[PDB]
């Protein structure tokens, strides 16, 4: 409790919920034309044909095989429920950005703990054992000190900030022509 | 001709070309109204150009940071120079100058970090304005909702300070009705899938349409290809496909 | 009152900023929890006040139970004259939150307030504050046989807006830090190169900057030009292309994009 | 604190600094997630093929 607070994030959990439902519930009733337009309802089969025909596999392919490819879906959805259920390193990516961020606070917090040249890292200690003339230097050497630290904090997180909103603008580059369309990309999605 | 590349770039979004020839008039109203529309919301809306206006901002404010660093003791004895150089001789003036110099250098070092993130944030968004400006004016992108909202149809650029606008020209499907759709027909035993487009029935007939825009043609072999039979697809409806050559190999 | 187990011999119990955490009373060895007194940022949730001069205050991630008991006894460091506490103080996870009514309406946000909380100047004028909305609920008619065509479009001009170069600035660090002064220039000589690497920095910046705009702008190796008559099948170009009278060859839109930013 | 006021803005600069990446991420959950104007909703029944 140093002055170190974390403002709550403006979506609740509950409402990037309710945004992914709409997004998932858009891409299979509508498609991808409800990134255009407004949802133009289609069934899904038809929309799965859609999507073989934008690869250059003749639609029949699926009509003939629905009952095939349905029952393949199924199964890669169960592989990825126990993927994630079993293996805790799925999420490293997310994971590791807590604990960095999580670090770089802690270690913020630590730095309250040295002495930086002064006689105590503690100020109220020197408050209460010296007078204004002397009392002054060994505080200058603490407030340079703890300046200096929490500078070398905000521009660490501003570096990583950069970083964090270069992958939320592929994000939202992938969720645009990868949720809401069909992308040629190879590999991209 | 600016109407054939129209046409061009209606045919890149699966809305078959003579959808623009027959409506040229409609769509060239609707593009001019739409670019007084934009000159409109421009000369209205001032926030309308946030993202350029706050670069200005944020870039003079720092500056305007900088020089007011220049008021500040740092513990010095006073926060101008001269004042110190004509007040205490060199080995005393000596040690609120050093002061002076760290505390300045501090803040100098300061800005210029500030101005390299900032700096690296903005050639990210000029990369990005370099890319559009190629996949996205020189050029028609299937990108999805990278250029415009809506199926791309072209983009012009304009300059503004530091910064660059772009008119996204765009379609968007405008009135949608229902119909009963089938992913196939059973002729004779055959299983006709369409050929480019879905069919659909206005609840009597049934028509094969393109994707994008309801324009219903009657049923032919030459809209539709055959493959397997009737047994296999799940909702497959039955109807008659009519096939051209048998009229004049009738008469 | 606190349960730190203290063994007899150890007095300060301590917190990972080595600030005492607990104290053993010296007369009564007895163990106490010391906490900080409740603290928190305040925030202004204001409309622009060219608009209105009535504002809200956020507390933030403060219980408000404490809010009343400091205010109105004033242990603020705030240390307000003209304040105010209605029946309308409203509790949310962001903090307690002052001078807002709470409405159970839900529009989009106005000003952010966070944890799905925002507020905004809105009708009798007065600050609401609400769960924002997501957008408007819309089920779409799904079945295994219906399918929606578009029978019409529509020609959308959106706009779109992208920094592109930033003020190619350049601090003299010599003169900044040592205005004409030789001594203090002297002194700046003991830092060896510190002074040399800022420049080269924001020298760095700048040919970025002429890079930047190279890069966006002259992705063309000709310089066209439209011809004369402008026969484009009907579709109205002269908002866009330059116009002849204007000194520099800006189309209309480009002068109302110059016009705006200044 | 008063020997801090001597220092000038590098106090309120890094509180600028940290608003500023707070706001960003506010932007960034909202750049990513709400890129749909409406909340759609499935049918009752799931009868996807
Ligand atoms: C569905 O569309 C078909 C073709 O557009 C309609 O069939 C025609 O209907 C008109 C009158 O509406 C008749 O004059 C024609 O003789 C019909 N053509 C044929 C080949 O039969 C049909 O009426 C439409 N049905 C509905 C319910 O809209
Ligand atoms: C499409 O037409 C075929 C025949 O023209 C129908 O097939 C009949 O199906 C019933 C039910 O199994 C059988 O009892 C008949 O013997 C079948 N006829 C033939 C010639 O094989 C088929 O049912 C029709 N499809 C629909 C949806 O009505
Ligand atoms: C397609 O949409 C356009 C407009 O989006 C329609 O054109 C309008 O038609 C009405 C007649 O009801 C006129 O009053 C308007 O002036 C027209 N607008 C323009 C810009 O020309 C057009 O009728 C629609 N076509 C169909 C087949 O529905
Ligand atoms: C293209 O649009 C411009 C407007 O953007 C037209 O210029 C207008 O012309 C009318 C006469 O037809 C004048 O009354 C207006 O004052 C003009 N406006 C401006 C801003 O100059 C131009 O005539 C149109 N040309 C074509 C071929 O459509
Ligand atoms: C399609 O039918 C559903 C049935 O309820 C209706 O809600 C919807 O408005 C219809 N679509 C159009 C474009 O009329
Ligand atoms: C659609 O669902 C209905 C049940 O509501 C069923 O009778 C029909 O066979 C289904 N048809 C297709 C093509 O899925
Ligand atoms: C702001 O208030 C001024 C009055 O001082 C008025 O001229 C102006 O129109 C107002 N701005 C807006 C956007 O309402
Ligand atoms: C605030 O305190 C009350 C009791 O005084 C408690 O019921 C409530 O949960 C507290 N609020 C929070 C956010 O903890
Ligand atoms: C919202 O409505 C409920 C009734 O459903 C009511 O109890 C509550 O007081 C209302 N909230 C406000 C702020 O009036």
């Amino acid at each position: 409790f140093n002055g170190l607070t974390v403002l709550p994030p403006l979506l609740t959990d509950e409402m990037i919920a309710q945004y992914t439902s709409a997004l998932l519930a858009g891409t299979i009733t509508s498609g991808w034309t409800f990134g255009a337009g407004a949802a133009l309802q289609i069934p899904f089969a038809m929309q799965m044909a859609y999507r073989f025909n934008g690869i250059g596999v003749t639609q029949n392919v699926l009509y003939e095989n629905q009952k095939l490819i349905a029952n393949q879906f199924n199964s890669a959805i169960g592989k990825i429920q126990d993927s994630l259920s079993s293996t805790a390193s799925a999420l490293g990516k997310l994971q590791d950005v807590v604990n960095q961020n999580a670090q770089a606070l802690n270690t913020l917090v630590k730095q309250l703990s040295s002495n930086f040249g002064a006689i105590s890292s503690v100020l109220n200690d020197i408050l209460s054992r010296l007078d204004p003339p002397e009392a002054e230097v060994q505080i200058d050497r603490l407030i340079t000190g703890r300046l200096q630290s929490l500078q070398t904090y905000v521009t660490q997180q501003l570096i990583r900030a950069a970083e964090i909103r270069a992958s939320a603008n592929l994000a939202a580059t992938k969720m645009s022509e990868c949720v809401l369309g069909q992308s040629k990309r190879v590999d991209f999605c | 001709p600016f109407a054939m590349q129209m046409a061009y770039r209606f045919n890149g979004i699966g809305v078959t070309q003579n959808v623009l020839y027959e409506n040229q008039k409609l769509i060239a109203n609707q593009f001019n109204s739409a670019i007084g529309k934009i000159q409109d919301s421009l000369s209205s809306t001032a926030s309308a150009l946030g993202k350029l206006q706050d670069v200005v901002n944020q870039n003079a404010q720092a500056l305007n940071t900088l020089v007011k660093q220049l008021s500040s003791n740092f513990g010095a004895i006073s926060s101008v120079l001269n004042d110190i150089l004509s007040r205490l001789d060199p080995p005393e003036a000596e040690v609120q100058i050093d002061r002076l110099i760290t505390g300045r250098l501090q803040s100098l070092q300061t800005y210029v970090t500030q101005q390299l993130i900032r700096a690296a944030e903005i050639r990210a968004s000029a990369n990005l304005a370099a890319t559009k400006m190629s996949e996205c004016v020189l050029g028609q992108s299937k990108r999805v909702d990278f250029c415009g909202k809506g199926y791309h149809l072209m983009s012009f650029p304009q300059s503004a300070p530091h910064g660059v606008v772009f008119l996204h020209v765009t379609y968007v499907p405008a009135q949608e009705k229902n119909f009963t759709t089938a992913p196939a027909i059973c002729h004779d035993g055959k299983a006709h899938f369409p050929r480019e487009g879905v069919f659909v029935s206005n609840g009597t007939h049934w028509f094969v349409t393109q994707r994008n825009f309801y324009e219903p043609q009657i049923i032919t072999t030459d809209n539709t290809f055959v493959s397997g039979n009737c047994d296999v697809v799940i909702g497959i409806v039955n109807n008659t496909v009519y096939d051209p050559l048998q009229p004049e190999l009738d008469s | 009152e606190s349960n730190k187990k203290f063994l007899p011999f150890q007095q300060f119990g301590r917190d990972i900023a080595d600030t005492t955490d607990a104290v053993r009373d010296p007369q009564t060895l007895e163990i106490l929890d010391i906490t900080p007194c409740s603290f928190g940022g305040v925030s202004v949730i204001t409309p622009g006040t060219n608009t209105s001069n009535q504002v809200a205050v956020l507390y933030q991630d403060v219980n408000c139970t404490e809010v009343p008991v400091a205010i109105h006894a004033d242990q603020l460091t705030p240390t307000w004259r003209v304040y105010s506490t209605g029946s309308n103080v409203f509790q949310t996870r962001a903090g307690c939150l002052i001078g807002a009514e709470h409405v159970n309406n839900s529009y989009e946000c106005d000003i952010p307030i966070g944890a799905g909380i925002c507020a905004s100047y809105q009708t009798s004028q007065s600050i609401i504050a609400y769960t924002m909305s997501l957008g408007a609920e819309n089920s779409v008619a799904y079945s295994n046989n219906s399918i929606a065509i578009p029978t019409n479009f529509t020609i959308s001009v959106t706009t779109e807006i992208l920094p592109v170069s930033m003020t190619k600035t350049s601090v003299d660090c010599t003169m900044y830090i040592c205005g004409d002064s030789t001594e203090c220039s002297n002194l700046l000589l003991q830092y060896g190169s510190f002074c040399t690497q800022l420049n080269r920095a924001l020298t760095g910046i700048a040919v970025e900057q002429d890079k930047n705009t190279q890069e966006v702008f002259a992705q063309v190796k000709q310089i066209y030009k439209t011809p004369p008559i402008k026969d484009f099948g009907g579709f109205n170009f002269s908002q866009i292309l330059p116009d002849p009278s204007k000194p520099s060859k800006r189309s209309f839109i480009e002068d109302l994009l110059f016009n705006k930013v200044t």
